[PDB]
């Protein structure tokens, strides 16, 4: 019959699916692929656009481009064509009978979601649309109301803190390292081995590499010095044409970024701070709770052994009383849209849809009045 | 080089 | 001219790697049970007493004709070679004519295998074996001498 | 024949044998040496019956090599002599031979990669004013073997008479950074075999020889597979002497030279060339190529061209593309090469894949009109119509 | 009294000379030619391998061979044969008396160090010893301590901001694209005219056509109008043996390569976006500074016109009230060595040698840790 | 060829 679609639209990988699943029917990694070489036989398929997995496969002939960049969306002639793929050729289904849940970081530009309302309404006529923020969706799918949520992607990451319902602007706080940023430290590091990887089609390679094998330590001084003394902490991993390299002590340097930004030269603090500062803007009366209900979220923390560590952190950065525990759902990589689906089989959301004459009345801006 | 590149 | 560029990957022979080649298959009864062979000590008893028919029958009763461990096979030939180079030049001829035409097959792979080894006068007796096991089985004895697998 | 009942041509033009016929042909209706030859008198030969006109060209031409002396228009796929080239084209659109009427009729012509642009240019040019084609395409030879063979992506090691070209092609899209062309072919390989032939005693110095110890090449000569086995059994052995009967009447002895003419490919050293054999220059043009592509260029490696017709060159040029891998990948780890996949894709009419992926292509595309070049397009802009075909020459 | 060495070592030219000069005492191209015909001619000079220029003016029988490739020494064999030419025969003097300071490309294989320490105080038994990065020096000898360092050698392409002396190594970027690739280049596109260049010993022919011929046009797209137009733009050239080509178009399409690498089959963009993108890296303070102190360095920037062409893009490229000067004088071919000897001659830099007691306790691992 | 080679 008639439901509400959901599309998560992540930077890196879009995610989408329909209310009520648990598991998004469509996830593929957004990007759109361009032939960089001139065709000369008559017979190969399309020209000037290739998305997800089929951009994804025919990578050694495109040049890659990801239409988001650390959670804002950078060439809308791409986003489009994402949208237009995820609509009528991954769901199956037209566009112009389903509302739409669409996700946008915090503290992103206005002309954002201005667009993408305009966008929405205006190209694919869908009847109603709704935007929210990501964190709120990734609490909304751990099923609790009082908790931090800590998620972070591939071009964002943000602590966000909400207590009993209410969504605390003030301490909301959004660092920009992020996936891409560690694949690009990965690319970077990885030529002290002599393994060069500069094209955005080995990206991807670097990318998989990163997590597949790559693990944050728990005291990185010690990993390092086991790393340097034996052997005994070495992976091989097979690059597509068939060679075997071999990555030591890159596997947590690359992810430790994440806590010591000043790898990436970025003077900055790291995630687990950004969470700690986060905390201690809330109220006093509720930092215990918050630092009783952490909730990781996104594919940028599924690395072995990270929990541990941002516990770790956090109690040596909290008061010793405080109790702190990560609650690491190992689902989390898709938690938001699970969220999403979740806010899409609500009564109660069912009225917060920014109507087709609602936009007519009033122009895109009102995203900004029934959104926040 | 060893991967990527020929040196 | 000369080539001054590296050409060593030119001496690694790929083809003793390969995974199609031919491997010679065994049965698993006759991998799992070895055949001992013949027993020495009835041999050298039966040698004693001087009887060589019946020494010679007994160093032919059974063979590792099946097994694939080298030490019995290598003492089964040496026992029957005892047996073969002590006899007289004339008693050949009846016990040759004493084996069925398995025995006379197999009598010569005990002979060929005896030349590859010789001693003063081992060769001078095998080659009358020879002769006698080669008028009574024919050409086709030595064939199957060739063509065998498995080697006693 | 398209709608028009104007002819669609297909003609190969090597620089050791025309290939020629028709579009949505399964054979070339003509093979024939591209030769021309003048009669001339010598001292050993006596022939007093066969009519030898003034200018003899092609099959002809061959056959009745001992009372002429013959030259090739073409060498290395740069036409040196173009009145001879004129002569061999009278011949091939001529009565004894395709007989069409030039006025009306479209064709199509290939051309080697990375040569000189002259050459295309005076090509059309003289398809354009002498013969006045209506209509003139200049394809890619590695394009049309990939037609021929029906794939999308494969590394064409197209080895002709005269030179010997590597073309790796993905999904498509020609990677015209990574075309190779090694100046080995079969013409080298055959004055390599008449200075090992000279070792012996034999003296092929005449225009007419060279064609003598070709047909010799062709019928003794084989690749060998484990240099160090073949050297071995030429050494201690007698097996590999084969004797072969000139036109005269001499017999020669053909031995070791049977496996030593034809390793120049894989061996150019022995020749004076420096660089790399066919199969490491194919090995470096993959390793050439993004890692995304490598895996599947490994799989359709499609060899063309009449010189890679040897007794045994697919299984040495895999056997060394393997030991390569081996070294240079695995670097040194033998359990994985049992992993390795290549196939090397040998097709049995691989002598004219050229001809029948021109003649696909022509099957396809002869009904339209922003395909060819048309006669109007010339009068007008002269050797800028080319431009249609995607190389811009002004 | 003891007197350093500065020896560069770099791809296509090694250039050796005593810190504390004006200019380098011996330079001469890094090849190791075999011969490959076998002479008879015994007691006439026969080698097993000329070094240097022996083999140029030998090359007509040699197979030349780069030890260096792409800043990478893949002929460690062939660098110590260098290196024993330059210490005994080009410098003449004994190593085992003086400290010695080298060059390294960055983003280099940490092996490279490794190697050239371990060769460096075990094999020439030198007393001390450091290595360098050419782009540091090369603003060294600019006399400045703030600007942004295009070293473009013949077979890298790097490119270093600096301000005040401290380096931003997270801006730090590296281009495999140089004088090799362009001579190889010009070895394909001489084809088009009939010239047919393929031995190791017409490279080099090849490289004179360029370094003699090429310029760098300042408008690509105008300038193939001019040379197809009319023939006032060909130039001959005479072969070492009589035959005489004649190039009008090559010339500009040869270090045309530079700024669109996708001539040559390459993803990365060109040099002026190579040097934007590594300004617009930094932070939003010192990007003035950056632009208007542009240093250039290296061989192949030695190019009629690059100076214009360079400033026309990265002023098209930064924004409309940023003063860009293109810092190129006449010595910047070997800015590198110059910068080696005025940092070798310092008192300040005494310490900061790597002496054979400190090679003696950590082994080849030390270089990692005192040279930057 | 014109340069280079023969043809
Ligand atoms: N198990 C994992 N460990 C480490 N990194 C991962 C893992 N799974 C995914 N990633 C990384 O997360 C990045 C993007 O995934 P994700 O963050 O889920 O996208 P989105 O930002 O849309 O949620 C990718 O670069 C991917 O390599
Ligand atoms: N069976 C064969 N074995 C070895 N060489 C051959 C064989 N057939 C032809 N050749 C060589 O290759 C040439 C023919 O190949 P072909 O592809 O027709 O050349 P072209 O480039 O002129 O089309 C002949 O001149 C001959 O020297
Ligand atoms: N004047 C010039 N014009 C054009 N190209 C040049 C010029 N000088 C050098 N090159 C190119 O740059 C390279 C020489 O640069 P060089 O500074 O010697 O490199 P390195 O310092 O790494 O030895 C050569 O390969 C050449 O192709
Ligand atoms: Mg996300
Ligand atoms: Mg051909
Ligand atoms: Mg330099």
């Amino acid at each position: 019959d008639i439901a509400a679609l959901v599309v998560d639209n992540g930077s890196g990988m879009c995610k989408a699916g329909f209310a009520g699943d648990d598991a998004p029917r469509a996830v593929f990694p957004s990007i759109v692929g361009r032939p960089r070489h001139q065709g000369v036989m008559v017979g190969m398929g399309q020209k000037d656009s290739y998305v997800g997995d089929e951009a994804q496969s025919k990578r050694g002939i495109l040049t890659l481009k990801y239409p988001i960049e650390h959670g804002i969306v950078t060439n809308w002639d791409d986003m489009e064509k994402i949208w237009h793929h995820t609509f009528y050729n991954e769901l199956r289904v037209a566009p112009e009978e389903h509302p739409v849940l669409l996700t946008e970081a915090p503290l992103n530009p206005k002309a954002n979601r201005e667009k993408m309302t305009q966008i929405m309404f205006e190209t694919f006529n869908t009847p109603a649309m709704y935007v929210a923020i990501q964190a709120v969706l990734s609490l909304y799918a751990s099923g609790r109301t009082t908790g931090i949520v800590m998620d972070s992607g591939d071009g964002v990451t943000h602590t966000v803190p909400i207590y009993e319902g209410y969504a605390l602007p003030h301490a909301i706080l959004r660092l920009d390292l992020a996936g891409r940023d560690l694949t690009d430290y990965l690319m970077k590091i990885l030529t002290e081995r002599g393994y060069s990887f500069t094209t955005t089609a080995e990206r991807e390679i670097v990318r998989d590499i990163k997590e597949k094998l790559c693990y944050v330590a728990l005291d990185f001084e010690q990993e390092m010095a086991t790393a340097a003394s034996s052997s005994s902490l070495e992976k091989s991993y097979e690059l597509p044409d068939g060679q075997v390299i071999t990555i030591g002590n890159e596997r947590f340097r690359c992810p430790e970024a994440l806590f010591q930004p000043s790898f990436l030269g970025m003077e900055s603090c790291g995630i687990h701070e950004t969470t700690f500062n986060s905390i201690m803007k809330c109220d006093v009366d509720i930092r215990k709770d918050l630092y009783a209900n952490t909730v990781l979220s996104g594919g940028t923390t599924m690395y072995p052994g990270i929990a541990d560590r941002m516990q770790k952190e956090i109690t040596a950065l909290a008061p010793s009383t405080m109790k702190i525990k990560i609650i690491a759902p190992p689902e989390r990589k898709y938690s938001v849209w699970i969220g999403g689906s979740i806010l899409a089989s609500l009564s109660t959301f069912q009225q917060m849809w920014i109507s087709k004459q609602e936009y007519d009345e009033s122009g895109p801006s009102i995203v900004h009045r029934k959104c926040f | 080089w060893x991967a990527x590149c020929p040196a | 001219a000369r080539n001054t560029l590296s050409s060593r990957f030119r001496r690694v022979d790929i083809d003793e790697f390969d995974e199609n080649k031919f491997v010679d298959e065994q049965e698993e009864a006759a991998a799992a049970a070895a055949e001992p062979g013949p027993d020495p000590s009835e041999v050298d008893g039966l040698l004693r007493q001087g009887d060589m028919l019946r020494a010679f029958h007994a160093a032919l009763r059974n063979s590792p004709v099946n097994t694939k461990n080298q030490a019995v096979k290598e003492r089964a030939q040496g026992v029957v070679l005892k047996v073969l180079t002590n006899f007289k030049s004339s008693e050949i001829e009846q016990a040759v004519q004493s084996l069925d035409r398995n025995g006379v097959d197999l009598l010569m792979k005990y002979i060929y295998k005896g030349f590859e080894k010789p001693t003063e006068n081992s060769s001078a007796v095998l080659l009358q074996w020879h002769e006698k096991a080669l008028a009574v089985g024919g050409l086709g004895s030595i064939i199957r001498v060739l063509t065998a697998r498995k080697t006693v | 024949m398209d709608s028009q009942g104007r002819k669609v041509v297909v003609c190969d033009n090597g620089t050791g044998f025309v290939k020629c016929g028709y579009a949505g042909s399964n054979f070339p209706e003509h093979i024939f040496p591209a030769l021309v030859g003048r009669p001339i008198i010598r001292s050993t030969t006596k022939v007093g019956n066969i009519e030898i006109k003034d200018l003899m060209v092609g099959d002809e031409a061959s056959e009745l090599r001992s009372m002429l002396e013959v030259n090739y228009p073409m060498e290395n796929g740069i036409v040196r002599n173009w009145d001879d080239m004129k002569h061999l084209w009278d011949y091939t659109f001529g009565p004894e031979k395709l007989n069409i009427d030039t006025r009306n009729c479209k064709i199509l012509l290939t051309e080697p990669p990375m040569n000189p642009t002259k050459n295309r240019e005076k090509i059309v040019e003289v398809m354009f004013e002498t013969y006045q084609f209506s209509g003139v395409y200049v394809a890619i030879q590695a394009v049309l073997t990939l037609y021929a063979q029906g794939l999308l992506t494969g590394v064409v090691v197209d080895s002709g008479d005269g030179v010997t070209h590597i073309c790796p092609v993905y999904e498509g899209f020609s990677l015209p950074h990574l075309t190779r062309r090694l100046d080995i072919a079969g013409r080298d390989i055959t004055r390599y075999l008449i200075k090992l032939l000279l070792l012996r005693g034999y003296a092929f110095n005449h225009s007419a020889d060279f064609e003598t110890v070709r047909m010799i090449k062709e019928k003794l000569c084989y690749v060998g597979y484990n240099i160090e086995q073949e050297q071995k059994l030429a050494l201690e052995t007698t097996v590999l002497v084969e004797s072969y009967t000139l036109p005269d009447g001499r017999i020669i002895k053909v031995g070791g030279e049977r496996f030593e003419a034809p390793e120049a490919l894989f061996q150019p050293h022995l020749i004076n060339v420096e660089g790399v054999g066919v199969a490491e220059l194919l090995f470096n043009t993959i390793q050439a190529a993004d890692i995304d592509t490598r895996s599947e260029f490994y799989k359709h490696i499609v060899l063309s061209g009449g010189s890679t017709m040897y007794p045994g060159l697919p299984s040495r040029l895999e056997r060394e593309l393997k030991q390569l891998y081996l070294e240079r990948v695995l670097k040194g780890d033998v359990e994985k090469l049992s992993k390795f996949k290549i196939r090397i894709e040998d097709p049995p009419r691989r002598k004219h894949m050229v001809f029948l992926g021109g003649a696909v292509l022509a099957d396809i595309m002869k009904d339209k009109d922003n395909f060819w070049m048309t006669r109007q397009e010339y009068q007008e802009k002269g050797v800028r119509v080319l431009e249609k075909l995607g190389v811009t020459v002004r």
